[PDB]
């Protein structure tokens, strides 16, 4: 009888916190690193998109749960994961840092600043992947957004809350308009009027940290670097974060209007993102769909931009005017992703 | 200390299984290190698979192999000797000097798995790189930590134009180039070593200005996916330590994706494009971020690109065109008679002529 | 030549102990041996199928192993040779097991809880599997008749929706 | 659900437990469309020739912990389920030389055109290094093919790996 | 043998498309992951390897030269094949 | 009555994998809920996947989803109020009312799994 | 007959790529992975395999006639593109000729055949 405890105690020891302390319920630990996702056992008590840690500094989405283990998306290079290694969950959803500190300051896809300018003042934290506003608080576009284009503002107007599309080949602006608008933004940002007034936020996936350090230069110099809010997905970065900075800028734009505030919002090269989708999905490997993209590429882009509309008077009357920028091929509008 | 052991348990071509113990399975990227009667092969750690085996990709051939053999981890990943050491020098993939003349004694061995510089050490302004040749920076400037493409040949006078890149990178500016051969023919390389010892570019019994670090196409994939990797290691250490405009030549950026196609996405991923890599945006990403402007210097990459079945539009080459800043078009027949530099002064387009 | 099949797919190890016995013969010891090793498992819960999960490494595995390795060596047979290959295989124990019990059940006991209308568990031990199964069901019916849930004839529904569907 | 299936897919289907030592030697367990899965052979080399008891050559590519691929140089229809398998203890070599000239030789250097035994200067590995950048010289030596457009305006030169492409 | 013997030798390997063919039935027979026309990941691997072996050789090594002549067939004169 | 209890094993995207007991397994197309904090989640019964195992298809998002919660058993399909009442009415594939205009007064809730109408 | 009887034969085989479709039609389902156009990946194997025992020998002659059908009229196809490699005489039918009232079909230009020598 004694013989059994013995073996009970000597069995607690050598298996460190498997089984012994925390039963893995909110610790855990990792099985195998995938190709760019982790297969990570433990984690008992972890749900869906939820951000985790490796202890090494990278953070993780549980998109992958499995009775037995639970597969996480690495933010981050895998290299700084090991199998075995422990892994803890934060405790929250997948949540962005929102509020008015972040004007005049550029961030990654996770709300983490990059520039080295301290850290950042944070309203709240607002989850990345927030339903989009149903029928009702959505208003119809009325006042408007001025661009500063002849061909743009005369023609084809914007309005705040509305979506409209960049389409361009290569080097035929695409980002330029987005840039031209949030120049011309500083007419009103500079003055008292809340309403007329525009918190623009920009998203650089797949962009260079050198041409979002020049872009962040030019805002600067046109004093624009005051009320812009720029997330760096670059193509440096995993194809997480740049899957992930446009629902961070998303979430950015939504805490300025829920709180009655007009925000416009640059998802720059969305095709950009949508291959880094492309290329998470057949890391996981889900099947390659229609012409090599998942078959939920369209869920992607439409729950992305579904988030910006024109809220109406019952919700303080805010607005998120999105402007996504599709890169294609040979000015094709016939291909998938345009 | 102890080195950390493993033992080989899957061979599949290119691909190789290690088996370690607990605790001890290294992170992937990482050198292991396997004594061959051929030579010195090494296998760079690619995603685990779990139970403390770790998949891997070869450096080298895969003949001879056991099952069980054993396994040296280096601790970190593949290690590249840098420095003026290296210039004049041939070197692998593996950074061993395969030109036979020596070891390299080189006080510093940085990784060629490095994080690009972070966003706030990125330069604000973009900046003009001075090469000196008339139809180069007027028409099409080169980015000082640009990455240029240069659209060439043969018989276009390729090899004369890198070699008076480098002379005159090296005069204007410290200009410690280096040569990057991803997937060099053997052929084509050695000829170009010859020239380079004929000119200049190359002094063996004095210093050179270049360091040909560069990988045959007879390795293994992967090999090709990293002798990239390791010119850029050298370029970032000549940036980051002597305060040098470094430029790098890519041979063939193109050969480059193709390896890493072969690596990552048909040796366990799965495709995603025309029959390149998932990751082929990532990987062209954490190549060409490396390649930028910083505070203490800036590696400029002129990169020759070659396009399949012309097709602009490819999703490789348009990865590659997705950032070229400025783009040197060595044309066949109309530039090249007459003009010697060549050089097509209408293809090339740069994106930083404005004012 | 097993009794029954299990069609591999983690039933392997089970046919491969009950071969490995019938080669020369303890065909029941080593089976209260592993049904020991399901006991003393199922007496120590978080002790007993927490230590089966895939997250742990080979020497705490072997470690594991000896554990169960206890009580004047009532590990017996060819079991401790299942429990050696498990630790370098798939680890967690407890299928296999049941399908041990399952394939020496049809060895020697032929046992089947059939009636097909009938919703009841007429257990019968008998290699005959001709009439003894009447009697099992007699016994069944006559004693016992705890829940008896039908859950209602399958025959008169069936026969009403094909009458007023035609 | 407390416990998942335990296993998925399993390499290692023996049951005895005991006495293996198969280290110059194996057992095949799947042979079927030129492919022999064998258990064992624990010092096999990559694509090293191996031995069955038919007699077959086989070579050995796929190298799994559990199982090694050899793909059979003959027809599988000799190869059974359980035959023994022996290592040869050498890499695919062939006999070279000066010998082989007015020869037509197989894949393995054995003379298919029935005039006899194959004079061998000396045995090379099929898979060997090439030779590396400085034991080169530039192509400067015309490998004259005779054909006055090939031998005018494409010239093919001593060492070259010139490619004739064509439909 | 010739080429490191001194001895200029000439060698056409002929259709190489085939011994691709042949390698990609080895690797899709191996389970191994397949590719771009189902072939295998190595097989430009494989093609490097065969065609790096055949080069000129310096004096230091007895000047002797080894010229390839491959040849792949084309399915309908797409060179953009990933073979060829 | 006596409620069907699920526990919550696997949850890949949109889809949610549901364990239950011996003889408590909701058909294909049933509606299932778990008590989620912004309200409640319906899962649609996709496939059977052994074992007491379901393999379902989430109405709403899928964050904040632990494995092992419980899951309550509806014992139909989803039902979608109907009648004149639903007219003038916004509603979601739950059916209940989005259009902030109270609930609907719908006499019955027919599922929205039906046969054709055949012949 | 070729051997034993010493006799000349003709060996009709009225559309041979059938062989090659049953071949890739087996390996699916065979635990086989696919080769490219949803093939077998043995299939230049087992094909030549078949064509080669169809020849000429020191005991006898096989004059054999082969149809093959080409999918989607694509001569591109794996298994009409190898068996081609297996062809002495080659007559290609493409359906273009045959559009324009030729019943004969047969395309002049791909119809070759090695006789063709002076
Ligand atoms: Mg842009």
């Amino acid at each position: 009888k004694a013989q059994p405890t013995e073996v009970s105690s000597i069995l607690e020891e050598r298996i460190k916190g498997v089984s012994d302390e925390a039963n893995l319920n909110e610790t855990g630990r990792v099985l195998a690193v995938g190709d760019g996702i982790a297969r990570v056992f433990g984690l008992n008590n972890i749900q869906a998109e939820e951000l985790v840690e490796f202890s090494s500094g990278v953070k993780g989405m549980a998109l992958n749960l499995e009775p037995g283990q639970v597969g996480i998306v690495l933010f981050g290079s895998d290299r700084l994961v090991k199998e075995g290694e422990l892994v803890k969950r934060t405790g929250n959803i997948v949540d962005v840092p929102v509020g008015p500190g972040l004007l005049g300051r550029v961030v990654d896809a996770l709300g983490n600043p990059i520039d080295g300018k301290g850290p950042i003042d944070a309203a709240g934290r607002s989850r990345a992947q927030v339903k989009a506003p149903g029928i009702l608080p959505r208003r119809s576009v009325h006042e408007p957004v001025q661009t500063g284009l002849k061909a743009v503002d005369a023609l084809v107007p914007i309005g705040r809350g509305q979506r409209e599309l960049i389409i361009g080949d290569r080097q035929t602006g695409k980002t330029a308009v987005a840039l031209d608008t949030i120049l011309n933004q500083k007419r009103w940002n500079n003055g008292s009027d809340e309403s007329k007034k525009l918190y623009c936020v920009y998203v650089a996936v797949g962009q260079k940290r050198s041409t979002v350090a020049q872009l962040v230069q030019t805002l600067e110099q046109h004093d624009a670097m005051k009320y812009s809010i720029i997330v760096a997905a670059t193509a440096s970065e995993a194809a997480p974060l740049q899957y992930l900075a446009p629902f961070t800028a998303a979430s950015i734009g939504e805490w300025f209007r829920d709180n009655g505030k007009h925000a416009l919002i640059v998802y720059d090269d969305l095709s950009k993102q949508a291959v880094a989708y492309r290329q998470l999905s057949l890391l996981l490997r889900r099947p390659p769909g229609r012409e090599a993209y998942p078959g939920d590429v369209f869920y992607l882009h439409s729950r992305l931009l579904e988030r910006a509309a024109k809220l109406s008077e019952k919700e303080g009357s805010g607005s998120l005017t999105a402007l996504p920028v599709i890169e294609t091929q040979g000015g094709d509008v016939s291909a998938y992703i345009p | 200390s102890t080195p950390i052991t493993g033992k080989v348990t899957a061979v599949i071509g290119a691909i190789v299984d290690v088996h370690f113990e607990q605790s001890e399975l290294p992170a992937i990227l990482n050198a292991l290190e396997i004594k061959t009667p051929q030579g010195k092969l090494v296998l760079e750690v690619a995603q685990h698979l779990g139970e403390n085996t770790v998949r891997t990709i070869a450096m080298d051939g895969t003949e001879g192999l056991v099952r069980g053999e054993k396994v040296l981890d280096t601790g970190g990943p593949i290690s590249v000797p840098v420095g003026r050491e290296t210039l004049g020098r041939i070197i692998n993939v593996i950074g061993e000097p395969i030109d036979e003349r020596g070891p390299i004694k080189s006080k510093l061995r940085k990784p060629i798995h490095a994080d690009p510089p972070s966003f706030a050490e990125q330069s604000t302004s973009a900046e003009i790189l001075e090469t000196g040749i008339k139809v180069v920076d007027l028409l099409a400037p080169y980015a000082r930590g640009g990455k240029i493409g240069l659209f060439g040949g043969a018989g276009v006078g390729k090899t004369v134009f890198i070699q008076e890149l480098i002379n005159n990178i090296a005069k204007a500016h410290g200009g410690f180039s280096v040569f990057t051969g991803v997937g060099e023919r053997t052929r084509e390389g050695n000829d170009l070593y010859r020239e380079m010892k004929e000119t200049g570019v190359i002094n063996l019994e004095g210093e050179s200005k270049v360091a040909l670090v560069f990988g045959q196409m007879n390795e293994p994939p992967g090999a090709r996916a990293r002798v990239a990797l390791t010119g850029l290691t050298i370029a970032e250490y000549f940036r980051d330590e002597e305060g040098q405009d470094v430029l790098l030549f890519i041979d063939n950026i193109f050969r480059f994706t193709q390896a890493g196609s072969e690596v990552s996405a048909l040796l366990g991923r799965i495709p995603s494009a025309v029959g390149y890599q998932p990751t082929l945006a990532t990987d062209m990403g954490l190549l060409q971020e490396r390649i930028t402007t910083t505070k203490k210097g800036s590696v400029t990459s002129v990169q020759a690109v070659y396009v399949p079945a012309d097709d602009l539009t490819d999703p490789a080459p348009a990865t590659t065109f997705a950032h070229l800043d400025a783009t040197t078009v060595l044309s066949r027949g109309i530039s090249e008679l007459g003009i010697y530099p060549a050089v097509d002064p209408l293809d090339s387009k740069s994106r930083l002529l404005d004012a | 030549p097993p009794p029954v099949r299990l069609f591999g797919v983690e039933g392997t190890y089970a046919t491969a102990l009950y071969q490995a016995a019938a080669k020369n013969s303890s065909i029941d010891a080593a089976f209260q041996s592993l049904q020991k090793v399901e006991s003393t498992v199922k007496k120590n819960p978080k002790l007993g199928h927490l230590l089966l999960n895939p997250a742990l490494s080979l020497k705490d595995r072997n470690s594991v192993i000896d554990a169960i390795v206890e009580t004047h060596k009532n590990l017996d047979g060819y079991v401790v040779n299942l429990l050696k290959v498990l630790s370098e295989n798939n680890r967690l124990g407890c299928f296999e097991k049941i399908a041990s019990d399952f394939g020496v059940l049809n060895d020697a006991h032929n046992g089947l809880l059939k009636g097909t209308v009938t919703s009841a568990e007429p257990l019968d031990p008998k290699s005959f599997k001709r009439i003894e199964k009447a009697l099992s069901a007699s016994k069944l019916v006559g004693q016992g008749k705890s829940l008896k849930l039908e859950n209602v004839v399958k025959p008169e529904i069936k026969g009403g929706l094909i009458v007023e569907l035609g």
